[PDB]
């Protein structure tokens, strides 16, 4: 589970940045470290909770993003890097 | 069945009930029987509580022994089964209740008219059922036999209000005194006061007396015993008893008319028709001399019900006599072993070690003792010398402490402002002058005395703190030491070591007699009418004549002016006085008492009742004493102006000094039990003021 | 009836027949109870029905039965209790509660700690030593409930049992509270005829002296019954002997379904409060008749004050008057409580100030080791809350409750304060009340209490210049408030003055002390340390059985006997002496280290009373007053 | 060693000096640290290790971290006539490292 | 590594290194338990050999009586014993101990913006009480699953401990060993007969430090110590030596302290103000789980029977000063807090180093 | 446990078994012992039944009493 927050450079002036919960499957785990900007494609679906929300008094649902793919918007050197 | 087997016990409640009924109508203490007159007072709505004294029962049994007849030991049976004998005595009282001589009217209580209506409804139901059965005329047939049988069939056929719902009184068991048990070779466990450590599980169900200090008292709340429901379908009133900390309400009607019918009615609560009790939960703590070596004092719960409420206040040394009863277990379920029960003491009687000054009444017994103390002669000097007979000398110090205990007259002016009548006394001096012993003695003498340490009591321990009461489930403001000593003397030892917050609190209290707290918890003003007695040291710990008296007294001018009397207590080494002090102290150490046998010191209870009688007087001042006080104040101001530049300055003369002179004169007039203030009272007040500082500093 | 149960009953009956000490201990308990009952009938205390049993004697008698009790107590302890009950009932025929058992002696591999307790020791009789941390409320547990039926006028009853009373488990049959009888009549509960047995549970964790210094400690729960409740307070060092039992089902039921596991707790049979160094348990020891005779023989000697004082710390040269002051403080004096509630001090406070390396901290450690209830405290380590008391919150009741500080826990004892000069001002103001008024007054939020703090205080201070200066006035050297100096009964200034002969004597004494070997030890073998735990009941090396100087264990017997037995009273022959000395000292012209107040007369009285307690004399004599005056005159000049 | 209020679990945080092992630690405003951070910094440059004894955890952690610090002079302005020792709040043992 | 544990390692033996935060108390599990029917009086025995599960009873008491299905008696005396009719006879049951561990990854290698991750571990029988919290261990175990009552079908992972290996072993009194092999005894006696033992033991003290031979002799005397005493009157005289080294900076005083810390069997190197989070002297705090007083730590109590090397002895707190004084002469620490009063052993040789004021030492 | 309690009976099955063995070995009615020849006939498959006579046992006991 990854919390995705709106980047502060794109937020409107008076408004707060929105956040979502992104669910990462078997091969997508540990690919995005906290504090970095990523771009995630996925299914925007509705999470199910028992007896809905009693605090609101309304049948309010929570939403999640099941990630199909993650693209990021490394100190590895090759032999060409070595000879350079 | 063998699942609930039976045992044979020595107790038989039938002959014990007969003995109770005989005692309530036969016992005459030496108009007619005592408890019959008490029940006549109860039936006339003049008394709300019936106090059964076990001394009366013991006297009754012993008289029955002197006539030779056999009577069971009712006293020990009450001592071991007080919970059952409460209801037994209530039933016996309800059996023979005198008719009310006074007619009910519109000024009586709502409970009284409700019980009267219930009784009239009971008689009307009995009359209607008797009339109906007599009108049926089943056999058409010995008039006494048919009247008796008709009475029994009407009595067991009808549904009447039970006696519990027609009782207007509360019944309490006063424990038998130790003296009356000593007279007649009786050994009573109810008379002996126990500490909270010594009350074990084998004392449950018994009427026992616990001795201790009250630490916390809950607010009086209505605890329901039986709830009244009304049904619109059948008109019956359904009563549900409650004997637990929580209950569930009834929904469907359980009366016979609804139970037989197919359509059940719905019950609605009626708060006025149900039965409540004034309920308080108190915490009693083990006294300091009762705690063993190196142990923490324990606490015990006291349940105060009925008319005994508001008889317990925090900080009171008290003997509470009550029934030790078990309670359902409260705590973690995993830590319980078997049928663990909590304990509480259902209070029946309260005895105060120090009787309050506001509860003083001029009865016949106190009058002869007060008159004897008056006619003994020189009441002022005798009361002064008997405050601390152990402490040699300090006659003027003890005189002003006695005036501190008595206090002046508070003044209320029609514009709303008030002038305090309580005297504030400071005792500053070198170590080894027994000022701490005097403070402890004043705390022991005063009914509401709180002894504090300058650093032992902090800011939160002096003013107030908000705390949650779980029994009433509400946030309440628990007061500090100044609240705990309200309308009493608060003694602050080591006054010079206090921090600035406590100094500020005392600075407001000594003049305003209120504490104004505006914090994040509460914005309130609370009444603290303490008369303040402080003890203090100089700058360096010792007095030096090189510096001015103002220099070595660490005390600001305002809080100096708030003290009506400040006593310098200097330890000047002199050969003649050290002989007397040494022989006095060594005699006290040897014969364990006061050396002087030329006069008998007044007992602290005797002093307490005399001071209580003196506080009732409100002396006034005439024109001549007013002129004398005015001229004395003018001379004092001129002398302070002249001595302000010199090294002999003790401060500046103040209108608070005028008020202190007036207050001391009024206290001295109170000590004479007089409604007038004379010249010599003012001369004694001025003499006390002068010998407070100038006489001893000049020498 | 079980055959092995009867065989074990007969075997323990034979064991009780062999050892008559348990039999006449039972007889002594029974005659004491009967005498108290007869005294209550004609004109009090009752002894519990349990017997201390030595496991070593049982091992000597029957090794199989001893190993049966140690390994499987559930099958062996109830037959032994049954046999004891039968023997007690056999001796009770001429003059009802069943008798219990208590175990003492060596346990071997079963002498464990709360850390060492594992589940291989479950269902076994174990002895566990530790420190009490939590002590729950003593709650009555209902055993038999008695009810009254008013329609028939008959008294019924019901018995209730649980798993914590019996060692061997039985079928749990929950009998509800009977509120109606068989025919349906109303039953009213008869309190006072019902039976309630006191129940407590305590939490014992391992002592911090042998706990590991890094990680968290381990604790166990101990269940105590009617005769074992209120035998402990939190902070006590205890040895609990009991059966390490497991209760209930560890979630294996369908209703239970968690991994608390099987709950484990000790069914305590025996609680021993042990005395450790600087703890709240007072060191008490059995006084035999030979020891009392020896104490009485030393009481008749005329040099006894010079024998007990010089035999305190023979490894420290000099400071003889300091030894005398320490002895008189250990005697404790006599306090006075008058009819008006006033309290007069009995305890003696000693302050020593002077140069470093003058055997001050060693004397403090000696008094910590040799006093019954001495508690050690340092200057800056302890604070106002740690010294007097503090307030915490109870988890169960939810209300505030008290923690007794160092000075309250040393009630009727000695407070050994080291580095007295570095204490804070709030500490000084707090201890001003304790040294004289002998109490601690607590006025906090919601709590206003007074705790008894009757203590003797030894303080060791240091001059502000590091070394004491002779030509300087002592007020600048001590640099302490006058009130604090007035609180202390005796003040001793120790100076490390250099002299060749004296330094030779010090060096010879130190080297002779450094040439010491313990008995039974080789030349090269290092001396082993065993932590000193003692049960609380109720330069010459060869000082053994009062030869020249009193040995330390017999000196503690002498001190204990003089504290409990003799309470001397003043007489006019001593009174004239103390009055003359006090009134002279108030009017002397020579400068004194300690200022003279009215407290000095009481110090004279306390020192005379303590010296009378040394002599085992019912009265205070003239020589006692002379010794009291001459000891104070050295401390003053 | 800190307890999460919500997760209700313990976490052992090595701090910036342990966390920068075999790396670099960048300390901004080196002059105005408190006493606890100063002791941590001194332990990090002394033995290249940090010892903790908290909540039953007694251990040592490697703190082999290079330290680059930034500081301001006393009074906000450097004094050329006065040496560096009296121009900073840093003491001699932490300055000589 | 702990962060590389995937779902492919589930129910597989994995080896993972880390540090231990907390070791739980020993729970009591049942190996052999005897049961009896409530009314049927049927006796049965259950032997359990799988103790590695957490949050779930893989073996429980039977839901119904087993006498009917067995048909053991020819008499065979409708009768239903009821749901869960068996009670455990505890006096004839066998139990063992079980422990829960919590293992975190190494805090040296953690991303800066992330809380370090930990795993719950279960061990039993002879694997309990083998480690203390804080030590660095390598755990072999089964990466496995438990369901704790955030994902519709989600499971909490944990480790079934099969073996524990400790990378380093901490030095203390309880972790010390006193048994010696015979060849080591022969070597140690043969070393002692060397007449040049003083010179070899002084030369072996910090061979990389030039000069300061008398300080090396002081270090050797510090390491040996003297003979402790228990005198008949009860007062004890210490044998441990205290050596102070004060002088100008850059003179290998701290290096000598570090070498003494490395060479001693038990030693703690600390500063005058303590460590980063390890205090000095003795610290009594409340237990994090039971709110009860216990000794948390301190250099002089962790190094009892050893050496504390106190660098920067001059900068020091007052409570530390008085506790260090009591630890230097009396070799004990007296703690009298609100709840606990004790005197605990601090038998430690103190080697302290300090720097004089005004930089260099002044001869005037 | 107490659910299956124990009682002491005069019969002891160890010394009785030893007496049974001694009776089977050393009984001579008056080739060698009777039941030893009977067992030899059984072992050679010539006999399928062993008849134990209580008169023989009573004789054995009374000789042991003699
Ligand atoms: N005149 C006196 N008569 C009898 N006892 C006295 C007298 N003066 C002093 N004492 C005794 O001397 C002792 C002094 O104790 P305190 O009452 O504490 O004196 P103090 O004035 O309070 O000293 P502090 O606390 O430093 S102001 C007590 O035992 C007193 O009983
Ligand atoms: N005589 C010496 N032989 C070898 N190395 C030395 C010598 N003197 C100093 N050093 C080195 O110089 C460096 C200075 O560190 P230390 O001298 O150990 O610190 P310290 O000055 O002793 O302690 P302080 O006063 O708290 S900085 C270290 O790397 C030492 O190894
Ligand atoms: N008079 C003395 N006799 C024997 N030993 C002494 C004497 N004075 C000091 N010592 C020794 O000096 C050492 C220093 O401890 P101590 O003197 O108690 O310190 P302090 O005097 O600062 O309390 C002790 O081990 C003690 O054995
Ligand atoms: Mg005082
Ligand atoms: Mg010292
Ligand atoms: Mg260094
Ligand atoms: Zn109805
Ligand atoms: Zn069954």
């Amino acid at each position: 589970r990854v919390t995705l927050q709106e980047a502060p450079g794109t937020v409107p002036p008076g408004r707060l940045p929105r956040h979502r919960e992104v669910i990462l499957l078997a091969d997508l785990v540990d690919v995005s470290k906290p504090g970095e900007e990523v771009e995630v494609t996925g299914i925007y679906k509705n999470n199910y909770d028992g007896n809905l929300n009693a605090k609101n008094g309304f049948p309010v649902f929570a939403t999640i993003i099941e990630a199909n793919s993650i693209k990021r918007r490394v100190f590895s050197w090759t032999e060409e890097e070595e000879r350079e | 069945s063998a699942a609930l087997p039976s045992i044979q016990l020595p107790v038989d409640y039938n002959n014990l009930f007969n003995e109770i009924t005989d005692f309530l109508v036969t016992f005459k203490q030496d108009k007619g029987p005592k408890y019959m007159a008490m029940l006549q007072k109860v039936a006339n709505r003049e008394l709300n509580s019936v106090i059964i004294d076990l001394d009366d029962i013991l006297q009754y049994q012993n008289e029955k022994f002197l006539q030779g007849t056999q009577a069971d030991d009712l006293v020990s049976a009450i001592q071991q089964n007080a919970n059952h004998f409460t209801e037994l005595f209530c039933r016996a009282i309800d059996n023979n209740m005198p008719l009310p001589t006074k007619e009910i009217d519109y000024k009586d209580d709502v409970l009284d008219v409700i019980l009267n209506q219930r009784r009239l409804r009971n008689e009307r139901m009995l009359s209607d059922r008797t009339n109906e059965i007599r009108s049926e005329n089943l056999m058409d047939t010995p008039p006494s036999s048919m009247n008796d049988a008709l009475r029994e069939v009407v009595e067991d056929e009808t549904e009447l209000f039970p006696p519990n719902l027609t009782r207007r009184y509360f019944l309490y068991f006063k424990p038998l005194s130790q003296n009356c048990a000593r007279r007649y070779r009786k050994k009573a466990i109810s008379s002996k006061p126990l500490s909270v450590r010594q009350i074990k599980g084998d004392f449950l169900g018994q009427l026992i007396t616990v001795r201790g200090i009250i630490t916390r008292v809950s607010d009086v709340k209505p605890a329901v015993e039986v709830i009244a429901y009304t049904c619109d379908q059948c008109g019956y009133e359904v009563f549900q008893e409650v004997n637990s900390r929580t209950f569930t309400p009834l929904s469907e009607c359980t009366s016979e008319e609804c139970s037989q019918n197919q359509t059940k009615g719905q019950l609605f609560m009626s708060t006025r028709a149900s039965k409540f009790s004034a309920f308080q939960e108190c915490k009693i703590q083990e006294l300091s001399q009762q705690v063993p070596v190196g142990h923490i004092p324990r606490s015990l719960n006291i349940h105060v019900n009925g008319t005994l409420v508001r008889s317990l206040s925090p900080g009171d040394i008290v003997d509470v006599t009550g029934i030790f009863l078990p309670a359902p277990y409260t705590g973690f379920k995993a830590l319980k072993a078997g049928l663990l029960t909590e304990t509480y003491l259902e209070a029946q009687f309260v005895r105060q070690h120090k009787k309050k000054f506001a509860s003083f009444s001029l009865t016949s017994d106190v009058e002869e003792r007060v008159m004897e103390l008056i006619t003994s002669g020189d009441v002022y000097n005798r009361l002064a010398k008997s405050i601390a007979p152990e402490i040699y000398g300090n006659l003027d110090v003890k005189k002003a402490l006695l005036l501190l205990l008595v206090g002046g007259v508070d003044k209320r002016v029609g514009d709303g402002m008030k002038i305090r009548g309580d005297i504030n006394v400071c005792l500053m001096g070198d170590p080894g002058v027994a000022k701490s012993q005097l403070l402890k003695a004043i705390c022991k003498i005063s009914p509401r005395g709180v002894y504090t340490t300058g650093k032992g009591s902090s800011g939160v321990g002096l003013t107030a703190a908000v705390m949650k009461d779980p029994v009433t489930d509400e946030m309440i403001l628990e007061g500090g030491a100044l609240v705990l000593a309200d309308n009493g003397i608060c003694c602050i030892d080591e006054f010079d070591k206090m921090d600035e917050s406590d100094r500020t609190a005392i600075h407001e209290v000594m003049e305003q007699q209120t504490i104004s707290i505006s914090k994040a918890g509460i914005n309130t003003t609370l009444n603290a009418r303490t008369s303040i007695l402080a003890a203090a040291n100089p700058l360096y710990g010792r007095y030096n004549p090189r510096l001015s008296p103002l220099d070595n007294i660490n005390l600001p001018a305002a809080l100096l002016s708030r003290f009506d009397i400040l006593f310098l207590m200097l330890d000047i080494p002199s050969r003649d006085d050290d002989e007397k002090l040494a022989e006095h102290v060594t005699y006290v150490h040897m014969h364990n008492k006061q050396p002087d046998l030329d006069f008998t010191p007044v007992e602290p209870s005797k002093m307490r009742e005399y001071i209580a009688y003196a506080k009732t007087k409100r002396p006034v001042m005439s024109e001549a004493v007013n002129d004398y006080v005015v001229q004395a104040y003018i001379r004092l101001r001129q002398d302070s102006k002249r001595e302000m530049d010199s090294k002999f300055s003790f401060g500046q003369a103040t209108p608070r000094t005028l008020l202190g002179i007036i207050r001391l004169s009024q206290a001295l007039a109170k000590l004479r039990l007089a409604d007038m203030v004379d010249i010599d009272d003012v001369e004694e007040a001025l003499r006390l003021v002068r010998v407070s500082k100038e006489s001893l500093y000049q020498e | 009836p079980d055959a092995v149960f009867g065989d074990r009953v007969r075997r323990f009956q034979e064991f009780l027949d062999t050892f008559t000490s348990y039999r006449d201990s039972v007889r002594s308990i029974q005659v004491y109870n009967s005498n108290n009952a007869a005294n209550y009938n004609d004109d009090l205390n009752i002894l519990p029905h349990r017997i201390i049993i030595s496991l070593d004697d049982l091992r000597e008698f029957d090794r199989s039965f001893w190993s049966g009790i140690l390994v499987e107590p559930a099958y062996f302890i109830p037959p032994a209790e049954k046999a004891l009950t039968d023997l007690a009932d056999s001796m009770d025929d001429v003059p009802r509660h069943p008798w219990k058992l208590s175990f003492k002696g060596s346990f071997g591999a079963h002498a464990l700690s709360p850390r060492t307790l594992t589940a291989q020791h479950l269902n076994k009789l174990v002895s566990v030593e530790g420190i009490v941390t939590k002590t729950s409320l003593v709650r009555p547990k209902l055993i038999r409930s008695v009810h009254y039926a008013a329609k028939t006028g008959r008294f019924h009853y019901r018995d209730y049992t649980d798993a914590t009373t019996t060692l061997t488990t039985r079928i749990p049959t929950p009998a509800i509270y009977p509120t109606e009888d068989t025919e349906g009549n109303k039953l009213t509960t008869e309190y006072g005829y019902s039976t309630f047995i006191d129940h407590q549970r305590i939490t014992v964790q391992e002592m911090p002296e042998m706990a590991p210094a890094g990680q968290l400690p381990r604790s166990i729960d101990v269940i105590l019954d009617d005769d074992l409740v209120d035998k402990t307070k939190p902070g006590d060092r205890v040895n609990v002997v009991g059966v390490f039992k497991s209760l209930g089902a560890g979630g294996m039921n369908q209703s239970n379904s968690t991994l608390i596991g099987f709950k484990t707790l000790i069914l305590g049979n025996t609680v021993y409060p042990l005395h450790a160094r600087s703890t709240g348990v007072a060191a008490r020891q059995m006084l035999t008749d030979f020891d009392i005779r020896n104490i009485n023989k030393l009481s008749k000697k005329k040099d006894i004050f010079d024998i007990l004082s010089q035999s305190l710390a023979p490894s420290i040269y000099g400071h003889d008057h300091i030894k005398k002051a320490i002895l008189l403080m250990l005697m404790g004096g006599v306090e006075k409580n008058l009819e008006n509630g006033s309290h007069l001090r009995g305890d003696i406070n000693i302050l020593m100030v002077g140069d470093p390396s003058t055997a001050k901290s060693q004397l403090l450690r000696f008094v910590l080791n040799t006093a019954s209830l001495a508690i050690a405290t340092t200057g800056r380590g302890s604070s106002g809350v740690g010294l007097t008391a503090a307030v915490t919150t109870d988890r169960e009741t939810g209300e505030r409750r008290l923690e007794a500080g160092a000075m309250v826990l040393a009630d009727r004892g000695v407070v050994c304060i080291d580095e007295f000069d570095k204490m804070t001002d709030v500490d000084r103001v707090a201890i001003h009340e304790v040294m004289e008024q002998q109490t601690v007054t607590i006025a906090k939020a919601g709590i206003h209490t007074t705790l008894n703090a009757r203590c003797s205080v030894i303080a060791a201070a240091n001059p502000v210049f590091g070394q004491y200066d002779v030509n300087r006035d002592p007020h600048q050297n001590i640099a302490l408030p006058d009130s604090l100096l007035s609180r202390f009964d005796l003040l001793f200034v120790v100076t490390d003055d250099i002299n060749e002969i004296r330094d030779r004597s010090i060096s010879e004494h130190v080297l002779r002390t450094h040439r010491y070997l313990p008995p039974g030890y080789l030349e090269g073998e290092p001396v082993r340390e065993r932590l000193n735990l003692s049960l609380a009941v109720g330069g010459n090396y060869n000082g053994t059985e009062i030869p020249k100087l009193v040995t330390i264990p017999f000196l503690r017997k002498y001190v204990q006997y003089a504290k409990e037995r003799v309470i001397p009273q003043l007489t006019q022959e001593a009174i004239n002496v103390i009055v003359k000395n006090y009134t002279d000292l108030r009017n002397d012209d020579n400068t004194k280290k300690s200022p003279i107040t009215a407290r000095t007369l009481e110090t004279l009285i306390r020192l005379a009373t303590a010296h009378a307690k040394v002599r085992l004399s019912k009265t205070v004599n003239k020589v006692d007053a002379k010794v009291a005056a001459n000891l104070l005159r050295f401390a003053l000049l | 060693v800190r307890k999460d209020p919500i997760t209700k679990e313990w976490t052992l945080e090595g701090g910036a000096l342990v966390l920068a092992d075999k790396g670099v630690c960048l300390i901004d405003e080196f002059d105005k640290m408190n006493d606890q951070d100063r002791t941590s910094i001194h332990e990090a440059m002394e033995q290249q290790s940090i010892s903790i004894s908290k909540a039953g955890i007694v251990t040592t952690l490697q703190a082999r971290c290079s330290i680059i610090a930034a500081a301001n002079p006393n009074g906000g302005r450097y004094n050329s006539t006065l040496p560096l020792a009296q121009n900073v709040s840093l003491t001699e043992p932490i300055l000589s490292r | 590594p702990l962060r590389d544990l995937d779902s492919e390692h589930v129910s597989k033996i994995v080896r993972l290194s880390g540090i231990i935060i907390s070791t739980s108390v020993l729970s009591s599990r049942a190996t052999y338990l005897s049961i009896m029917c409530r009314n049927c009086r049927h006796t049965t025995s259950i032997t359990i050999n799988n103790f590695n599960s957490i949050t779930g009873n893989t073996v429980s008491l039977p839901r119904s009586c087993l006498s009917t299905i067995e048909s053991e008696s020819s008499m065979a005396n409708k009768k239903n014993c009821g749901p869960d009719p068996y009670i455990i006879i505890h006096e004839s049951s066998k139990f063992i101990d079980q422990q829960f561990l919590k293992l975190q990854e190494i805090p040296e290698l953690v991303p800066v913006g992330e809380m370090p991750r930990n795993l719950t571990m279960t061990c039993d029988r002879y694997l309990t009480n083998k480690v203390i919290p804080g030590t660095r261990v390598t755990i072999v175990g089964i990466y496995s699953i438990y369901n704790s009552k955030s994902g519709v079908a989600i499971r909490t992972p944990y480790i079934k401990i099969l073996g524990i290996q400790s990378d380093v072993e901490t030095s203390s009194i309880w972790n010390s060993v006193t048994m010696f092999t015979e060849e080591e005894e022969e070597e140690f006696l043969q070393l002692s007969r060397n007449p040049k033992l003083y010179e070899i033991l002084t030369n072996s003290i910090a061979p990389s430090i030039f000069g300061n031979e008398d300080i090396k002799k002081a270090i050797v005397c510090l390491l040996m110590g003297g003979s402790k005493k228990i005198l008949p009157d009860g007062m004890r005289l210490r044998g441990d030596i205290n050596v102070l080294l004060l002088g100008d900076p850059g003179t290998a005083k701290s290096q000598l302290l570090k070498f003494v810390e490395k060479v001693s069997p038990i030693a703690v190197y600390t500063s005058g103000k303590g460590s980063s989070a390890a205090g000095l002297t003795a610290s009594v705090q409340r237990d994090p789980m039971t709110r009860e007083f216990y000794l948390e730590g301190g250099a002089m109590v962790l190094a009892d029977g050893g050496v504390v090397c106190i660098d920067e002895f001059d900068k020091m707190r007052d409570e530390d000063r008085v506790a260090i004084h009591e630890a230097m002469e009396q070799q004990t620490i007296s703690i009298a807090k609100a709840g606990i009063t004790t005197v605990l052993n601090s038998r430690t040789s103190v080697l302290a180093a300090a720097n004089p004021i005004y930089g260099r030492y002044d001869d005037l």
